């Protein structure tokens, strides 16, 4: 017979990905690399989209030179969050 | 036959009074229980540790007394220190949040002792198991 | 736009007067056409976020009417914001289905600690608004174990995510004292009462020492548990004063008073709502302006957005939305007034 007993509880959570990102899928190097082209010849930053797809700036730029879609989801790519 | 520390601990955990001086009393127990004997010292330490883990005991007093108990752990021999480390870690893993301040220091000391004894695999898995980034 | 959002929320909250969908949809059509002649929907939708944050409580809405109005808005608005409101609705629906699944799992595999009712309503972080990092108020043993078993279940099934339980929002009830009266509390009050339980004669500093009670939002709750309570008068303090700094000792009292068995303290929600970026915004405006005039590089529709963020050394400063709005408002005269049908010539390199 506890003094107060809990009967209901409407908890609120906030799910987030355990790994935000570990690889730029144009160069197979992690996002904090120089995107291989900058590694050989030496600035280099990451870029994001609406689909939350982090890539190297130079990799996504050279992809967008001839293409206009995100490499992973194959939909229209536009810049968001630098 | 070393029932003096056991009866002292029993008298303390049945104490209805929750006055502020109680914590100090516990510290007195520590300064009369850090030095004693061999195996029965381990028995007293393990009874002490399982005394704090009870949720009935005040969380702040138990936490501070746990830090005071932990500061003297490195002086213990290697085997007894490892046994007490694993006992504390297995007692903490149910209620991780209630003692998520000194588990990091305990794991750090444990990893230091492992790396000083070339046993790096156990330290590696322990430091994999610590929830640092996942914790709020 | 704040007034329009207020009116929409007020009309949709109480559907008893005019339950017919025709009058509601004509009101929504008037609101939509009025919004059409206006612009700057970002503040409009952040006000939607503010009103729907303080949907988190009991629904008290029509649901399907909201779905219809958001669909008719998305028909002429497009994506991103419409898609994130669709994410709001999809998140609520998937949350209630996950709750049903968890209830079914509890029924199939009986757990004693599941005797307490759990109404977990997990949300998303990429679409829902964020308040702050939230405190770490202590959980009583039984609710802590219930949330632990829920966490263990949720880490199973679909993995790759964790749950950072918050404490700003929440609705709970408690049985108290003598006839047993059901009281309504909101998170912090529950923990305060639980701490009051195990031992009487508890002072404010003792409570504050081991509850991780907040600092700024604590003011609203502290002056809501007393100092203007209704006739229910569930709890009072012996240091009766407008301000209580450090050492006001609290006491537990029967105070049966009202005979009602569902006394609620929801009225605090009706009164708690009342009551340097300069250099940063100057730098952002100057950076955007110098980027828009200086670049002039060969672009078709997107490589300009790439080179402008390339020029800056630090990120989250570009914020492509500002580039988008700048190039949208830059079409007012000759420069950057190129043909939408063929967005090929863009002054090239000039
Ligand atoms: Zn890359
Ligand atoms: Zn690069
Ligand atoms: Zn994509």
């Amino acid at each position: 017979k506890k003094r107060f007993e809990v009967k209901k509880w409407n908890a609120v959570a906030l799910w987030a990905w355990d790994i935000v990102v570990d690889n730029c899928a144009i160069c197979r190097n992690h996002i904090m690399d120089l995107c291989i082209e900058c590694q050989a010849n030496q600035e280099c930053t990451v870029a994001w989209g609406v689909c939350n797809h982090a890539f190297h700036f130079h990799c996504i730029s050279r992809w967008l030179k001839t293409r206009q879609v995100c490499p992973l989801d194959n939909r229209e790519w536009e810049f968001q969050k630098y | 036959m070393a029932a003096a520390v056991r009866q002292d601990l029993a008298q303390l955990m049945n104490s209805s009074g929750s006055h502020k001086d109680l914590a100090g009393k516990y510290r007195q127990i520590l300064e009369k229980a850090i030095q004693l004997s061999g195996a029965e010292q381990l028995e007293a330490l393990k009874a002490f540790v399982e005394a704090m883990v009870n949720e009935n005991v005040s969380l702040v007093i138990s936490r501070q007394l746990l830090t005071d108990f932990c500061t003297h752990l490195p002086n213990l021999p290697d085997s007894t220190a490892k046994e007490i480390y694993h006992f504390t870690l297995e007692k903490i893993q149910p209620r991780v949040i209630s003692f998520e301040e000194q588990v990091a220091s305990i794991r750090q000391h444990l990893a230091s002792i492992y790396e000083k004894e070339e046993d790096w695999r156990n330290a590696a898995q322990v430091l994999v198991g610590i929830p640092l980034e996942t914790g709020q | 736009p704040e007034y329009l959002s207020l009116f929409i929320d007020d009309k949709l909250k109480k559907g008893v007067k005019g339950l017919t969908e025709q009058e509601v949809e004509t009101i929504l059509d008037k609101a939509m056409v009025l919004f059409r002649f206006m612009q700057e929907k970002d503040v409009f939708e952040r006000y939607y976020k503010q009103h729907l944050a303080r949907l988190l409580t009991n629904k008290s809405v029509s649901d399907d009417s909201e779905k219809n109005m958001i669909s008719k808005l998305k028909t002429e608005c497009g994506c991103q914001f419409t898609s994130k409101l669709e994410g709001m609705f999809r998140d609520m629906s998937i949350s209630n289905t996950t709750m049903d699944e968890f209830r079914q799992h509890l029924q199939a595999t009986g757990v004693s600690l599941g005797g307490v009712d759990l109404t977990v309503r997990v949300l998303t972080t990429g679409y829902w608004p964020t308040q702050s990092a939230t405190p770490k108020c202590n959980i009583p043993p039984a609710p802590r174990h219930a949330f632990e078993i829920f966490r263990r279940f949720y880490l199973a099934k679909h993995s790759g995510r964790q749950l950072t339980l918050q404490h700003h929002m929440g609705s709970a009830d408690l049985n108290a004292t003598t006839r047993k009266h059901i009281l309504q509390v909101s998170t912090f009050q529950m923990t305060i009462l639980m701490l009051f339980n195990n031992r009487e004669k508890y002072t404010f500093e003792e409570i504050q020492q081991e509850t991780d009670i907040p600092e700024r939002e604590l003011v609203r709750a502290l002056q809501s548990l007393a100092c203007g309570k209704p006739t229910q008068r569930v709890l009072t303090k012996e240091p009766k004063s407008k301000e209580i700094e450090n050492g006001h000792i609290f006491t537990v009292n029967d105070q049966f008073t009202s005979k009602l068995h569902r006394v609620k303290i929801q009225t605090v929600a009706a009164k708690q709502g009342e009551s340097k970026v300069d250099d940063d915004r100057k730098h952002e405006i100057e950076a955007a302006i110098v980027r828009i005039m200086k670049s002039r590089k060969k672009m078709q529709h997107n490589v300009l957005v790439a080179e402008v963020t390339q020029q800056l050394k630090a990120r989250f400063l570009p914020s492509p939305v500002v580039i988008k709005k700048r190039i949208e408002g830059l079409i007012e005269r000759e420069y950057l007034a190129r043909t939408p049908e063929d967005r090929k010539v863009y002054t090239y390199v000039a």
